[PDB]
């Protein structure tokens, strides 16, 4: 499971990146130029960022060590929070101003998702700071292997976590996830605004609904099935791969096939 | 072929009540057969299988533009939350057997979702133009 | 809008199979139990294939 869904991680990160340089070798030769390429390209990093965050997920006691458990942790929350927040914040402002514009200025753009990205990483850091990820086991129930050599197993199983958990990530998952219902409210909202200086709105609004509803949904299972390690991960992994594929495709596949006459 | 039987398991004997001297077994019923998976995944098969005919018969007629019943949205709407609901749905299920309290919220919370957006996302859009 | 009748009958059949879960053993006897285990599936798939 690990390796596959590697493999498939791996294959988004390079269609990810093919995409972004095609999209920023016609960056203002065509008209590209309307539909911000850089909200554009950032979602794509973020989603790049977001499929790399897969690796330190599946990296365990099988392959790194007790001692080089704190910096899969720390790969683990910085690169899964930073690259959501890259990839779902110019999806948000791209669809706030095309809302509150009809209801401008391209610097304000990146006033507002600069904003949102210090404030996500702020807080993450801020509680990494006082309650650092630290390794931690938690054991099963003793039970008996009866291949005849006469031992008695007692499954133990590890995972990063932080001396109260449950806490902090679900300050972080009810913040993330009303943001994630007004990105979805302001969507439905403007599915119906033609503006002519921003092109693909409706397409980052769909993007935006697949992202949240597969979040709203992965994120209560992985707390849940948390003592399943094959369950968790492979939930987690398969809701970052699908949503980072469907989101890059339905927002730039349009573009290329356009382009291309 | 399978009946599909009723089958009781049993686990844990040594859990113990606020003190008044019993070893509480606890045991839980279920509804299994010889092969459960098979006959589970040929209905998905069935089932998945007249979801995409109709999703692609669907697309095909995306172009119709009619005010009145392209409605060809509400389909693909529909069937794309129905297909991902119910596939996390039959896969978070059987992961929490043994939890019959969580299996249950999380099945009855899928079917509702699933039926109320099925029937809202048809029936709405009508009954809000006469109005 | 007889297929819409159709749809809606499917629907609230489906919603009809949420009582056939939460029946466990402690409101059912022993062999009443066994026959919800399939008239809860019937229910089901009969209503979704039906909307
Ligand atoms: C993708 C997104 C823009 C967020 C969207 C959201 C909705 C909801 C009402 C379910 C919130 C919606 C549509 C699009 C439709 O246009 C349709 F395409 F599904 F039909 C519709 O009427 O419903």
């Amino acid at each position: 499971l690990f390796i596959s869904v590697s493999v498939l991680s791996s294959l988004g990160i390079v269609l990810a990146v093919v995409c972004l340089s095609f999209n920023i070798y016609n960056s203002h030769v065509r008209y590209i130029q309307n539909s911000q390429p850089n909200l554009n390209n950032l979602t794509a990093v973020g989603c790049s960022l977001a499929l790399a965050a897969v690796f330190p997920l599946g990296l365990d006691g099988y392959h790194i060590g007790r001692n080089q458990f704190p910096f899969v942790c720390q790969a683990r929350l910085w690169l899964l929070g930073l690259g959501f927040s890259l990839g779902y914040g110019s999806m948000f402002t791209k669809i706030w101003w095309v809302h509150t514009v009809f209801t401008l200025e391209p610097w304000k753009l990146y006033a507002t998702v600069g904003l949102l990205v210090g404030m996500d990483v702020l807080t993450l850091a801020i509680w990494q700071i006082v309650d650092p990820l630290h390794r931690t086991i938690e054991t099963f129930a003793k039970e008996e292997p009866k291949e005849d050599i006469d031992v008695s197993i007692l499954p133990q199983l590890e995972h990063c976590s932080s001396r109260k958990m449950n806490t902090w990530l679900g300050i972080f998952y009810g913040y993330k996830g009303l943001l994630l219902l007004l990105g979805i409210f302001l969507a439905y909202e403007t599915k119906s605004v033609s503006t002519e200086k921003i092109n693909d709105h409706r397409a980052v609004g769909m993007a935006i609904y697949n992202v949240a509803v597969l979040c709203l949904i992965t994120a209560p299972v992985t707390m849940i099935l948390s003592s399943q390690q094959d369950a968790a991960f492979a939930f987690a992994s398969l809701a970052i791969v699908f949503s980072s594929y469907i989101t890059l495709v339905v927002l730039f596949v349009p573009k290329m096939r356009r382009l291309i006459t | 072929v399978d009946p599909l039987r009723r089958t009781v398991e049993k686990y844990s004997m040594e859990p113990d009540p606020a003190g008044r001297d019993i070893s509480i077994r606890p045991l839980l019923e279920h509804c299994e057969n010889t092969h459960m998976t098979i006959w589970l995944g040929i209905v998905y098969a069935y089932k998945g299988l007249l979801m995409l005919f109709g999703c692609f018969l669907a697309w095909e007629t995306r172009n119709v533009s009619i005010p009145a019943l392209n409605d060809s949205k509400y389909i693909g709407m529909s069937v794309y939350n129905v297909g991902i609901m119910c596939i996390i749905g039959a896969a978070v299920s059987f992961l929490t057997r043994d939890q019959p309290n969580v299996q249950f919220c999380i099945v009855a919370l899928v079917i509702i979702f699933c039926s109320t957006i099925t029937l809202c996302l048809v029936f709405v859009p009508k009954l809000i133009t006469l109005r | 809008p007889y297929m819409n009748n159709l749809i809606i009958l499917g629907g609230m059949l489906s919603y009809a199979s949420i009582f056939l879960f939460g029946l466990d053993g402690s409101f059912v006897s022993e062999k009443t139990f066994e026959t919800l285990c399939t008239v809860r599936t019937w229910i089901l798939t009969v209503g979704y294939t039906t909307a």
